């Protein structure tokens, strides 16, 4: 609207968003499930 | 996406997309030659796109709010100034000029852009090639100094080589007496005071190095005055040339597709006509280019960039 | 072979001037006319007489260098009863630097590679004396 | 006979001396067509063959090519051959008469040891198998369709790659 | 807190940073006498590998 | 160039280097290094200019040598030893022209006089994979036979080059040829680290790409070639100039920033070893990197030089070209010292 | 394409043959009886020396002399 | 040092052997720092290409600083094994070979004459 | 073996002297290092003969290919300076000292 050149950065890609929000929010449950599979191999394997 | 290499090739392809009117006409002429209307007309004749002749506000009206900036921001280069005064100790002749060369430079990419993306045809007043006339005739007239000549000189050779030549020019020939007569009729108060070896010395630079030099690779055509009027006869010319003769013919996708890399990217298009030349007429002072760097980039839109400035009427910033 | 340069520190100081002369003077040669070869080979002369007689030039002062060192090296450590003390190797570096200085017709270099040049030389015999080494090998 | 390799080996030894004398290119490519027959002479007399003509059939295609771009880049009105120059012929003769010469130092030095003038022929060949039938190089050599896939594998790359780099170079 | 917080922590201070050192000069003792003799976890370089040997029957008996 | 050339070239590039590293055969290390040396040089005579195409030739004919060289040390260890890889038993020549040879190829000194020259000549994008992606194989292929160098010889080498890249920065001007010196000093350290622990040589690589290659993307930015070019940056682009200091002054070594940690642990490693004559010198000349450094801090970040009349055009202009990999390396390289001990 | 091909085969029929022939240097030997019979043939071909093996007392299939049945049997390459 | 290890398993991140050490604490301060890493990076970016600060591009943010916490805990954990392996082979060795390594008898101060001077 | 491994490692030494000792013409580098490649093919040629090493005789095939390939790059560098400056002379190729 103020620029006439159409400014290419308009409105958010969607796509891309969606893409990092998911991927952070998948990257951040496998984490803690990691370490919480590595707590209990720990205890399991120096008998807690 | 970006025009890229991916892009490139997943299409896109320029050839794809170039006809018959999908050319770069350049039409040229003395001071008030009747360019401008020679030019609408042959752009909507052909259907193709007239672009204006770059001012000094060319980069300000085509970029952001479009609106003229201030003079300041835009160069501090008066063209009333030149004419009121051409020998000011202040270099404004010389500073002008080379505002005037980089804003046709400018819209010279826009133009190669608009015809490599669209394959529309674009119709231009004057270019970056028919430049150096005014330079040379400021230079005879003593305005400029050779120091400055040098420059700009410098500049044009780092810049020039690496874009492709109009595919035809269109002088309109229009005697210096009759020059004179037509500027004291439109009556603009600084510009009667253009002088008569001013005018010639545009005009002897034109015949004497511009054509000859232009109908080397393009297709160079002359009207004199009569001839101008009456348009849908240059279009007809226009529409009966056959270009045989020029860059254009050798070039292919992959050129065509480096130099719609280079345009669109309007940095590395204006990337040497900065180039650190320590040349008093046009270099500034760090308290000065910092003052008016500061307060452009707290202009109504300019604080950021395009599409992050809040205040103009962007929004979904926390996303973007 | 190696062993006419080893053979320096056969018997401490002050004793054997001539040889140790000798031998320091065989040294500088050799790294005037290394010196030399590079100068020449890279920043090349007019004439090829014009370049020997780089050489030759090169070659005598680094030589004349060697020689003066040992020689004052040799005479401190003799005139003095101090046989292993770095101040001689010390006078030995800054003769040497003077050397320097007046084969170049300059007094700028003679005071400044008087104090590097025996600055060098007594730091080479601090570490000889303490067993400091070079170009060690990998102990970890 | 007993002489035939060091003599041999003493030719090649030559002609790689008048390359590096380095006279003009036509002359450098006679050198070392004449370079390449000996070392093709004396791989067959190591028992090899395929590998000696192979390199013999190369480097004739690889000097036709040089030869054809010297003549059109690499030339002078007046080419300097290896008796043209002065010092080049001179260190020419130089250098056979010190080559002769360290053979002569070395021989004295080490009576048996990188030469054996006294005893020359006695080491040529080592071993072979007598009864065998299946001992030819060409037999090794096509191992690389078999054994040495990988061998091919970056070879052929080489080759591919090179046509796509040379023609971007003369572009 | 009181004398004996700062008092006891700076026991535990010196008992670290003095088992620290220990450890650290018997990490270059340890390292210099593996290098020096091959006879341990570390610097143990490579040599040629047996499993890629052939010890099928010959054709010449006397390989 | 054509996506099929570019898909070619590109791919051999990454191709040589490879083989060098995951190759077991002499032979075949040999092989990567001339994938990489055939492969680059259309990449650096793409411009096909007068200059461009005398910096491909000299590239050419300094690497050919040095890969003839190399090869001639591999056919005498098979000569010797009947394998295709260095042994313990090897003769010390074979391993001293090796050493050499690679050296030319890495382009320590003395033979180092051939990289300014061709880091001059050819454009930025390219000297970045020149600087930094060309160094990996031939010192992996040293560190393959770390054990068995010569002290004397690669310290000599170190030290050498240590001055020579130090009195070399001073006098240029031009940033590509700084680049090169710089690439020259950093590399000296890593030999000098090799024989004694590889590890080190290895971080040392490692931190000096992830220095370089910001700087280069940040010349590529405005295609800044110059001191005085690079000295518009406060109005070109001024937000840059925090991150160019702060680059600049860990390439140079100082405590806080990363650059550091390559310097401080060497020296430690060195001393370890005794090795005390030459880590101090080594130190006390890394300080003209600093000083030549600091110039280009002062033209830059601290100091506003004189601009033109036309940058505001450039200023209204749009700019897109820095990309995330330019900020994850800026900021990963020059605030990461208190994750040091990981780093070792 | 028809139309490309039938073109293509009168103007540039060389081109045509070579394409046709590759296709069918690689197609055929996937689709052959024959095939398999190669390398059977090039290891029954007997260039070194067959190697005796010490009799163990339990080994129950290699033979004791060449003409006994038990061993691999060149009949499929005598009637190939 | 460690390439020939005896078990050493080529090319191989965490070895099995690794998960009988402790796993890191996830609110570690290498982790926090690493996080700290991520969001300053993030700015940088917004600043590099002239955008709000802080307020722009959260999503990015957001993936910066996860992916370098990401990053960050696989790497702590491997560095981990390899000091703990550093540890483990350093005392093995040292108990094989008690000889090269015996164990000093420190006599009290009372006997160590240590020499004085005196700082007049 | 012994004489003939001298005599090759004196030729090749004498090669590479040659390569790195100039004179005026680009192609006669060229040739230099061309005759080292030769050099070392038949180093590695009879190394392998005597050996009885039949499966290192597909890496002297190699050694050809691969020196092949960089010559054929250093003519074409030849033809690109050559169309640059007329000639193929080395002294042309100066422009980087500053
Ligand atoms: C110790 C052993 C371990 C060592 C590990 C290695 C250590 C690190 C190695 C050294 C690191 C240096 C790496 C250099 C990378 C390349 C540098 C360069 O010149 O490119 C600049 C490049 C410019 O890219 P850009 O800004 O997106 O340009 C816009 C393109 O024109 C946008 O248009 P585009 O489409 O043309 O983009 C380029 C295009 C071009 O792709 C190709 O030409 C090849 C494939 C073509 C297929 C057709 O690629 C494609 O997009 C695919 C086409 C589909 O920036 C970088 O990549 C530098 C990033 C820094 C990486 C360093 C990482 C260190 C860790
Ligand atoms: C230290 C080395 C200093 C070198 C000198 C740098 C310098 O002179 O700055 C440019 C200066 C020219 O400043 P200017 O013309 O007023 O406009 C530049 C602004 O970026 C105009 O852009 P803007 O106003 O749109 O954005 C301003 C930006 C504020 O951003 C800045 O311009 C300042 C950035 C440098 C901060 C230094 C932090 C010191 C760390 C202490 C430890 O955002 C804020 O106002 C607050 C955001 C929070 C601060 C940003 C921190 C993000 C990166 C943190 C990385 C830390 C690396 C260590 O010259
Ligand atoms: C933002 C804050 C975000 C919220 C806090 C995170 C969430 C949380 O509650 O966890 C607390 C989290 C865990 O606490 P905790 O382990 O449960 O309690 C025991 C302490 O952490 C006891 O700490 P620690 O002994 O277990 O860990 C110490 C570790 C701590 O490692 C670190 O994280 C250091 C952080 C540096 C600040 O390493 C060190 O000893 C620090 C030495 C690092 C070198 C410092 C001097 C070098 C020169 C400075 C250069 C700075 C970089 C360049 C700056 C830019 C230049 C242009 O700690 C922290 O978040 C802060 C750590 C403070 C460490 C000392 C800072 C000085
Ligand atoms: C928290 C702190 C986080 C730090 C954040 C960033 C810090 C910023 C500083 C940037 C420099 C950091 C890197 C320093 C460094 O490279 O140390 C030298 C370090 C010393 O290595 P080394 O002990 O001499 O031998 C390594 C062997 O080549 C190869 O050893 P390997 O065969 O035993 O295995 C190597 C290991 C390597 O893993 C890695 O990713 C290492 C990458 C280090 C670069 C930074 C990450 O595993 C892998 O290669 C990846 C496995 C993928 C397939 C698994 C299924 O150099 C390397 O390891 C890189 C070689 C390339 C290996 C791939
Ligand atoms: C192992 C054995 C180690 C022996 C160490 C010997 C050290 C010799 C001294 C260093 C040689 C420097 C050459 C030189 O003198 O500079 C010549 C040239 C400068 O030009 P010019 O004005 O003609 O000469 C003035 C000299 N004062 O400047 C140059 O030529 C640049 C020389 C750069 C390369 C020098 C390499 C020295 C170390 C080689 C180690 C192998
Ligand atoms: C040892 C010296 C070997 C021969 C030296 C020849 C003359 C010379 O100056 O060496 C460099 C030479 C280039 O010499 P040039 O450019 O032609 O100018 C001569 C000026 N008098 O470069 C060359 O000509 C290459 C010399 C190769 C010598 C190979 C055989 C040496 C046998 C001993
Ligand atoms: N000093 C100087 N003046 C210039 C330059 N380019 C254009 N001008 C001036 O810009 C003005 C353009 O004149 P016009 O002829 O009226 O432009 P136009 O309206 O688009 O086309 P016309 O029909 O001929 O009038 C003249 O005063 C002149 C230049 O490079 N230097």
């Amino acid at each position: 609207k103020f620029y006439v050149r159409e400014p290419v950065n308009a409105k958010p890609n969607w796509l891309a968003v969606g893409l990092s929000v998911g991927a952070s929010v998948f990257m951040w449950i496998y984490l803690i499930q990691t370490h919480n599979e590595d707590v209990l191999e720990y205890k399991r394997r120096n008998g807690l | 996406l970006r025009y890229g290499l991916l892009a490139a090739i997943l299409g896109d392809k320029t050839t794809k997309k170039l006809h018959e009117y999908s050319r770069v006409i350049t039409v040229d002429g003395n001071i008030c030659s009747g360019k401008n209307k020679l030019a609408k007309e042959i752009a909507q004749q052909l259907g193709m796109k007239h672009y204006p002749e770059a001012g000094i506000q060319y980069s300000s009206t085509t970029t952001g709010d479009g609106r003229p900036l201030d003079i300041e921001f835009s160069g501090s280069c008066s063209l009333e100034k030149f004419y009121d005064d051409p020998k000011s100790n202040d270099g404004n002749s010389y500073r002008l000029q080379s505002w005037l060369y980089a804003s046709r430079l400018l819209q010279y990419a826009d133009a190669l852009e608009h015809l490599l993306s669209t394959g529309q045809g674009v119709v231009l007043e004057r270019s970056i090639y028919s430049d150096f006339v005014f330079l040379e005739a400021m230079y005879n007239q003593g305005y400029i100094r050779k120091q400055c000549v040098d420059h700009y000189n410098e500049i044009k050779r780092l810049t020039l080589p690496e874009y492709l030549p109009p595919h035809a020019v269109i002088y309109i020939d229009v005697p210096v007496p009759e020059v004179q007569s037509r500027i004291q009729k439109k009556g603009d108060p600084h510009e009667m005071k253009v002088t008569s070896a001013y005018l010639q010395d545009i005009e002897n630079a034109y015949k004497k190095t511009f054509l000859p030099k232009m109908s080397e690779m393009c297709e160079v055509l002359v009207y004199d005055s009569w001839e101008a009027e009456d348009p849908t006869k240059v279009v007809e010319d226009i529409e009966y040339l056959k270009y045989n003769k020029g860059p254009w013919l050798k070039q292919d996708d992959w050129t065509f597709h480096y130099l719609r890399m280079l345009v669109q990217d309007k940095t590395e298009v204006l990337n040497y006509t900065t180039i650190p030349v320590y040349l008093p007429e046009i270099t500034i002072g760090a308290h000065q280019g910092s003052r008016i760097y500061n307060s452009f980039r707290e202009l109504p839109g300019r604080k950021y960039a395009p599409g992050y400035n809040a205040e103009v009427g962007d929004k979904w910033i926390w996303l973007k | 072979v190696k062993r006419f340069f080893e053979s320096y520190h056969e018997v401490p100081d002050g004793t054997q001037c001539h040889r140790k002369t000798y031998i320091t003077t065989a040294l500088g040669g050799i790294c005037g006319i290394i010196g030399s070869a590079y100068s020449v080979s890279l920043n090349p002369a007019d004439s090829t007489l014009e370049a020997v007689a780089r050489v030759g030039r090169y070659t005598f002062t680094a030589a004349a260098i060697g020689a003066m060192f040992g020689l004052t090296t040799c005479v401190s450590a003799q005139v003095r009863e101090k046989p292993d003390d770095p101040l001689n190797y010390f006078i030995g570096g800054c003769a040497g630097g003077l050397t320097l200085g007046a084969r170049t017709h300059s007094y700028g270099t003679a005071a400044m590679g008087c104090v590097y040049m025996g600055t060098a030389a007594a730091l080479f015999k601090i570490g000889k004396l303490e067993g400091w080494e070079l170009f060690p090998t990998p102990k970890v | 006979m007993n002489n035939y390799i060091f003599v041999l080996s003493s030719l090649f030894l030559v002609g790689c001396l008048g390359l590096a004398l380095k006279p003009s290119p036509i002359y450098g490519g006679l050198g070392l067509i004449v370079s390449g027959f000996v070392g093709c002479l004396m791989v067959l007399g190591f028992g090899g063959s395929f590998l000696g003509l192979m390199v013999f059939l190369i480097y004739l295609g690889g000097m036709l090519v040089v030869f054809g771009y010297t003549t059109a880049m690499a030339t002078e009105e007046y080419p300097e051959t290896w008796g043209s120059n002065w010092l080049i012929l001179g260190f020419l003769v130089l250098g056979v008469i010190m080559e002769v010469f360290l053979i002569c130092v070395l021989n004295y030095y080490d009576e048996v040891g990188v030469i054996n003038l006294d005893g020359l022929g006695d080491w040529l060949m080592y071993e072979v198998d007598d009864v065998g039938v299946m001992l030819e190089g060409g037999i090794g050599v096509a191992a690389m369709y078999s054994c040495a896939t990988w061998m091919m594998v970056v070879a052929g790359w080489s080759l591919f790659a090179g046509i796509f780099i040379i023609i971007e170079i003369t572009r | 807190d009181g004398p004996e917080k700062n008092y006891e922590k700076t026991l535990a201070i010196l008992q670290i940073e003095s088992e620290k050192a220990e450890l650290r000069l018997k990490e270059q003792e340890v390292r210099r006498l593996m290098r020096a003799r091959g006879d341990g976890p570390w610097y143990q370089f490579p040599t040629p590998e047996k499993e890629f040997i052939d010890h099928s029957p010959k054709a010449t008996p006397d390989n | 160039m054509n996506p099929i050339t570019l898909a070619i070239i590109y791919f051999t590039i990454f191709l040589g280097p490879v083989i060098t590293m995951s190759s077991t055969n002499l032979m075949l290390m040999w092989v990567g290094l001339e994938f990489s040396l055939l492969a680059i040089i259309p990449m650096l005579i793409n411009k096909k200019n007068p200059r461009s195409t005398e910096a491909a030739t000299k590239y050419f004919v300094t690497q050919a040598t040095a890969s003839m060289i190399i090869l001639l040390a591999i056919v005498l260890n098979y000569k010797q030893l009947g394998t295709w890889m260095f042994q313990q038993q090897t003769n010390g020549l074979i391993l001293n022209m090796t050493l050499m040879a690679l050296s030319m190829k890495l382009g320590l000194a003395p033979f180092h006089f051939w990289l300014p020259e061709v880091t001059q000549g050819i454009p930025l994008h390219m000297g970045l994979i020149l600087l930094t992606w060309q160094k990996i194989a031939p010192l992996s292929i040293l560190i393959q036979i770390y054990p068995l160098l010569n002290s004397t010889i690669i310290l000599m080498l170190a030290i050498t080059s240590i001055f020579m890249g130090a009195w070399g920065g001073l006098n240029q001007t031009q940033m590509r040829k700084i680049m090169a010196y710089s690439s020259i000093a950093h590399m000296g350290w890593m030999l000098a680290i090799l024989p004694y622990n590889p590890s080190l040589t290895l971080l040392n690589l490692m931190i000096y790409i992830i220095l370089t290659a910001p700087m280069f993307m940040a010349l590529m930015l405005n295609n800044s070639m110059t001191i005085n070019s690079i000295s518009l940056l406060w109005n070109k682009t001024p937000a840059m100039l925090t991150m160019i200091s702060l680059m600049l002054l860990s390439l140079g070594g100082l405590p806080p920033l990363t650059g550091f940690l390559p310097k401080w642990i060497i020296i430690t490693e060195l001393m370890k070893n005794n090795c005390l004559i030459m880590a101090t010198l080594m130190a006390m000349m890394a300080l003209l990197n600093l000083f030549f450094y600091t110039r280009l801090i002062y033209s830059t970040s601290l100091t506003m030089f004189p601009t033109n009349n036309n940058s505001k055009m450039m200023t209204h202009q749009t700019k897109t070209k820095p990309n995330l990999m330019f900020s994850t390396l800026a900021i990963m390289s020059t605030m990461t010292l208190p994750l040091a001990p990981q780093l070792i | 394409i028809s139309a490309f091909l039938k073109n293509a085969w009168a103007k540039e029929p060389v081109l045509v043959v070579s394409f046709s022939v590759w296709g069918l240097a690689i197609i055929m030997p996937m689709i052959s009886p024959y095939t398999k019979y190669a390398s059977m043939i090039n290891k029954a071909t007997p260039y070194n020396y067959p190697v005796p093996v010490r009799d163990d007392g339990n080994m129950p299939d290699v033979p004791s002399h060449p003409q006994d049945p038990l061993g691999p049997s060149l009949d499929w390459l005598k009637n190939l | 040092m460690m390439n020939g290890r005896p078990g050493h398993e080529p090319l191989k991140f965490l070895p099995d052997e690794a998960r009988s050490l402790p796993p890191p604490k996830l609110n570690d301060p290498r982790l926090v720092y690493m996080g700290l890493l991520g969001y300053c990076t993030g700015l940088m970016d917004n600043m590099l290409r002239m955008r709000p600060v802080m307020r722009a591009g959260l999503h990015r943010q957001l993936l910066f600083v996860t992916s370098f916490v990401f990053a960050g805990y696989f790497y702590l954990k491997r560095q981990n094994y390899l000091y703990a392996v550093k540890d483990h082979d350093m005392f093995g060795y040292i108990k094989l070979h008690p000889e090269d390594f015996p164990e000093k008898e420190k006599k009290t101060y009372a006997e160590i004459l240590e020499p004085f001077h005196p700082v007049r | 073996m012994p004489s003939t491994f001298f005599n090759l490692t004196m030729a090749f030494s004498l090669s590479l002297l040659g390569t790195l000792m100039f004179r005026s013409h680009l192609m006669s580098t060229l040739l230099c290092l061309e005759g080292m490649v030769l050099s070392l093919f038949i180093m590695t040629s009879v190394t392998s003969l005597n050996s009885n090493s039949m499966s290192s005789m597909p890496i002297p095939i190699t050694i050809l290919v691969f020196a092949a390939c960089e010559a054929a790059v250093g003519l074409a560098l030849l033809v690109k300076v050559s169309n640059t400056y007329g000639t193929d002379y080395v002294q042309n190729l100066n422009l980087l000292q500053c």
